[PDB]
This record gives structure tokens, sequence and C-alpha cells, in this order.
């Protein structure tokens, strides 16, 4: 009843994806028309949005002034009455249950079953159950069991997992043995940083633009590895060997380091230094104190 | 003992719910002898870099 | 005179690293000629002769 | 029997990722021991 760890097993959940998106096609098109192949699906799905410390969302200001409505009965039913046929062609081609998820899905029902409720192999269900162990274990405060689970996973040939915030967290929590939760993230940013869809939301990402959540918790957390001594050379030596440029968060990153480091005409060089990267820092999404604060701390060290 | 542990690692490829449940209700030494299962009797699996995962997952011990 | 050379091919590994080299043959294709100075372990035989180029080590 | 232990003497060999070490001592040093193969001199 949880989330599985495999790419799902496959044929009819692509083929019912094909009818789906393809009817989406067919009554978007009409519609637009009204108000005037693997690359098909491909298109079709692409234009498409594919006092504490909160990375705040974006409000509501600056938006639209609402719409009037559109759709009655005659005149849906018109947009409606047409895809439904093109529809009939290739639903002939596809299979009976697939057929029925198409009228289902078209009439507006929503199925009883899930992908996983319907999904039909013995390694990938033992490797199921292994990484499931792995990340209760991992819960359960269980290091020693979860090193287990972690070394006999890995052994595995069978699937790669983004799950990697499982890991960047259970190894770190796990202090067990295995090279360690900045070893895997640095590992994921050096093989996934070149050119060398479903299952990717954000919290595992690409290194085009933006990898998150790893990345910058790594560099905070590291920081704070810091807050173990008062290593930070060392962290912002592999925060400046990336080049992501995206980023901004390493640039508060580079002047907390340099904030630390400040704590004779050194330690001037260093305050200048981060009165320089907290502009160089406006340069992106703004992480922002009153940041007077920050000059307020700055002159606490101009003492 | 030998049997029921089997049973449970029946209950977990048949087809219909409760017995998936019933892998719900297992406990920790269940799971225990469930990894231990997998890392024998799922090397029965199917199906530059390469070495760079054998040092990679010669990073963490596998005992 | 007698010289004494340290063979030591952990001289590049980051202490404690997998290990990548290991004295002996492998099952590629390698020149044969090899085996005249050296043994099996891919140490060479104890009394022969070596001049400058020659195996000492594989 | 291509080794020699170097603390206790007991003649021993090895093999594809073995022990080096003496089965006996656990002494981790060892002394290569050769093997009857022709070397040619002239007696100058
Ligand atoms: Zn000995």
């Amino acid at each position: 009843m949880f989330e599985v760890p495999i790419t799902l097993t496959n044929r009819k959940f692509a083929q019912r994806r094909k009818l789906k998106y393809q009817y989406i096609n067919y009554i978007s098109r009409r519609f637009d028309r009204i108000s005037k192949q693997q690359k098909k699906r491909r298109r079709e799905r692409h234009w498409r949005s594919v006092s504490f410390e909160i990375w705040r969302t974006v409000s509501s200001q600056n938006k639209q002034p609402i719409n009037k409505q559109k759709m009655t009965y005659h005149n849906f039913k018109k947009i409606e009455k047409i895809p439904l046929r093109k529809m009939e062609i290739p639903l002939l081609h596809c299979t009976k249950e697939n057929k029925l998820y198409f009228q289902s899905i078209s009439r507006g029902l929503e199925p009883l079953k899930t992908s996983t409720s319907e999904v039909r192999n013995y390694r990938t269900r033992h490797i199921v159950t292994l990484t499931d162990l792995l990340h209760l274990n991992v819960s359960r405060h269980n290091w020693s069991l979860a090193y287990k689970i972690f070394a006999t996973l890995i052994r595995i040939p069978g699937v790669q997992i983004k799950s990697l915030w499982g890991i960047g967290v259970e190894i770190l929590d796990n202090l067990s043995n295995s090279s360690s939760g900045l070893d895997f993230l640095q590992w994921m940013c050096q093989i996934y940083s070149s050119k060398s869809r479903s299952i990717v939301p954000p919290f595992q990402t690409g290194s085009r633009t933006h990898t998150a959540k790893f990345a910058i918790t790594y560099l905070w957390s590291s920081l704070i590895n810091c807050q173990k001594s008062m290593l930070i050379d060392k962290i912002s030596e592999w925060v400046l060997t990336p080049p992501f440029m995206e980023d901004a968060e390493v640039w508060f990153i580079y002047a907390s380091c340099h904030l630390l480091k400040a704590d004779i005409n050194q330690v001037i060089k260093h305050i200048h230094y981060v009165r320089t990267f907290l502009k160089i820092c406006l340069d992106k999404g703004g992480f922002a104190v009153p940041s007077r604060l920050i000059e307020n701390q700055l002159k606490s060290f101009e003492s | 003992t030998s049997e029921s542990i089997g049973r449970n690692i029946v209950k977990v490829v048949y087809p219909d719910k409760p017995t998936s449940s019933d892998y719900f209700q297992w406990s920790e030494e269940e799971t225990l002898e469930f990894l231990k299962w997998m890392e024998k009797q799922f090397l029965p699996t199917q199906t530059d870099q390469k070495i760079a995962r054998r040092k990679l997952y010669k990073i963490f011990p596998l005992d | 005179m007698y010289k004494t050379e340290k063979v030591d091919l952990a001289l590049n590994r980051n202490r404690g690293d997998p290990i990548t080299q290991h004295f002996g043959f492998g099952n590629d294709e390698w020149p044969k000629e090899w085996l005249e100075k050296l043994d099996e372990d891919g140490l060479p035989y104890i009394g022969t002769y070596v001049e400058e180029g020659d195996p000492i080590c594989a | 029997l291509k080794y020699i232990c170097a603390e206790c003497s007991s003649k021993l060999s090895l093999s594809r990722t073995d022990a080096v070490r003496c089965k006996d001592c656990g002494h981790r040093i060892l002394l290569k021991a050769r093997t009857k193969r022709l070397v040619q001199f002239e007696a100058r």
C-alpha cells in the first residue's frame, strides 16, 4: 500500500497513456478550434509544466480577471462528439480492458485499480521487499540491520533508484559504515551532470538546471558539520568546484563560509568577501535575511 | 519455523489482499529472514562505469 | 655492488582504497617473452640476468 | 611451494586472492623461493 521503488510493469499502462493523451489532443484541439508516433505522444505530453526558513512560494497578485461559463451541455457534447469516434478507430487495435479504460476515463469515471494493484515478477517483488525493509529499518533507527539491507541491495543488478534522498538521509542517520551521504551526493553530481518524463518530480533531478534537495542539504548540513567546529574551505571548495550556475543558494553558502571564517586585515578581506557574495547572491531568487542584520553582524565584526 | 516463514514468502506473491496486509502484520525478524531469503534466492534474478560500480558498491561492505 | 629497489603499487591508491593493481598476469594478450624474466606471480625468478628495459615486475 | 615465511620458515604457496600471510604464524612477510630453470654463464 506504499509506493514501489521500481519502474512500473509496462505494456498496458503505456498503450493506455496513448489512448488517453491522443483523445486529450483531439478534444483540446477542437476546443481551440471553437475558441478561434512516439514523437506525437512526446510533443503531446510535452507542452505542459513538466520566523523560520520557509522557501516561500509565489502568492496571489498580478493574475487574470476571471472567465464566465464556457461549457453548456449542448456545447460540450458539440466538442466531444467527433473526437470520440476518431478514438473509435485505434480503440479497435487496443485490448478490451484497455478499451474499457478508455471508455471509463472518457466518461469521467476513475479506475478502481492502481498500476501496482494490477502489476504481475519474482526478482522485482523481492527487490521491493528488500528496499522496503531498508526504508523501514532506517526509520526505526536500526542502523545495523538497515546497513545490511543497503549493502545487500546495492549488490543487486536490478533497478537504479532515484530513491536517492532515501539513501541521503539513510546513510546520514546510519553512521554505520558505508561511504557516506556526502560520498553518495557528490557521486550523484559527478555521474549525472553530463550527457554521458514519468518518474521525475523535483526531489530527484538532473544537472541541467537545479538539482535541488540533496545538494543544498549536504551544503547546509556540512556548514553544520562546522557548527561541530566552532572543513569549511573544503565544503565551499567543492561548492566552488561544480558549475551548475542556477543556485545562488551556494552563493549564500559561500558568504556563510566567509562569515563563519570572519567569526587581522585577513579577517578584513573575509568580511569584504562576504559583502561581495551576498550581492552576487542577490544575483538570483533571493535568500534574504533583512541582511542589514547580516551587515550588523559585520559591524559587530567591524569592531 | 521454516514452514510459516515459507508461507509468508508465498503470501508475498499471492495476487489478492488480504494476504499482503498479512505481510504488513509481520515482525522485524520475519522481515530480516526475508531480506536473507532475498539475498540468497534473488541471486536467481533475471537479466568504466561497471568497474566504477564494483568500486562504487565496494565503498560499503558487502559482508 | 648491491642495490635494493622497492616496488609498491599502493603508491597511488587513496588510503585503504579498493585495490586496482595485483601482482600477476591477466588473461588478456600480453608478450609471452615476459615469462623469461618473470614467474607466475609476476615477480622475477631469483638469479635472472636483467638488463635495461627488461621486466622486473608484472 | 613458491614462498617461505620470514618468521617461522614454513614453506608454503599462495593462490589467486589468497591471504598474503603465513598459514602457521600469521606473519605478513614472505620470501620468494626459486625453481629449476636454465641460466647460462661463461666461466670468465
Ligand atoms: Zn609463519
